[PDB]
């Protein structure tokens, strides 16, 4: 939610990216981008990859 | 729960009425001896998977928890809920559950 | 303070492209350009990206 | 998390659905649903993994 | 000795009887192991060089 800040997520060792839910198992074309709106419980705003 | 013929799939079957299980990577079973003894259960996760702990096998009478399984779950667990269970007794068979 | 400025006026429409109105209040930028002019609400369908 | 199971077993307690009815308490085991992503069911209720 | 868990140099003796016995070392308040487990199944308590 626009607020005052934006952040980039770094995975802890031994975990998958939070974006594996929206990035296909193989990328169709170089530079494709993925988005998913977040529920108010998930934090609101968007997830983007 | 009739003597000598417990239904080992009763809860699983009830769960399967609400959900179809699809693409299961594992289904493990752990046998439990029947008693009314206090016990402790624990769960953590590392990059090695999900770790289950119990007092039952190593410290049944004292409560210390020890690891009894590592589950090949490598997607980080972020959420959990308690699955409600209800006991389909008839009125004269009603018990209180701890 | 832009929500300051938009509290003077009565605001009838707010649409953004490649950003949101929520986001455009919050973020920091290296350059902000404000273009203003007289313009009738009747011609809203013609003021579009 | 850790879980205390069966602590009240053998004591006398209510049947819950019929509060005026007491019975000997028996241990019962907990059940858990755990995962990486949650949301709502089709009718809007929470708790979908 | 060279246990799968750790290296080391010790004098094993059939000692008694302190441990966990389910996982298979025993330490004494430091990095060292004093020291039985692993043998099948007895108490080969180790010592320093």
């Amino acid at each position: 939610s626009d607020d005052r800040t934006e952040v980039p997520q770094l995975v802890n060792a031994n975990q998958y990216s939070p974006c594996v839910s929206i990035v296909p198992s193989t990328v169709w074309e170089d530079g494709d981008y993925y988005r998913k709106q977040l529920s108010p419980l998930e934090g609101g705003g968007w997830l983007v990859a | 729960c009739s003597d000598g013929n417990y239904n080992r799939n009763a809860s699983l079957n009830s769960f399967k009425e609400y959900f179809n299980l699809r693409n299961c990577t594992f289904m493990y079973t752990y046998n439990i001896t029947e008693d009314e003894i206090l016990e402790w259960f624990g769960i953590t996760q590392t990059a090695q998977g999900v770790h289950l702990f119990s007092s039952r096998y190593v410290d049944l009478y004292g409560g210390n928890m020890f690891q009894f399984a590592t589950l090949p779950v490598y997607d980080t667990i972020k959420y959990y809920s308690i699955i409600p269970h209800s006991i389909r007794s008839i009125q004269s068979d009603r018990k209180a559950w701890a | 303070n832009l929500t300051k400025l938009l509290s003077l006026f009565s605001v009838n429409d707010f649409t953004c492209s490649q950003i949101s109105p929520a986001a455009i209040a919050s973020n920091c930028y290296s350059s902000l350009i404000l273009d203003y002019f007289s313009y009738p609400l009747s011609m809203k369908s013609d003021l579009s990206v | 998390f850790v879980v205390r199971i069966g602590a009240a077993a053998n004591s006398t307690g209510t049947v819950i659905i019929s509060p005026s009815t007491s019975a000997t308490i028996r241990k019962i085991y907990p059940a858990f649903m755990l995962g990486s992503s949650v949301g709502n069911f089709s009718d809007g209720k929470m708790g979908r993994f | 000795y060279s246990l799968y868990g750790v290296s080391g140099r010790g004098v094993f003796q059939n000692c008694t009887a302190v441990g966990v016995r389910q996982q298979r070392f025993v330490y004494d308040a430091y990095q060292n192991l004093v020291g039985y487990y692993s043998d099948d199944g007895n108490y080969y308590c180790l010592r320093a060089c």
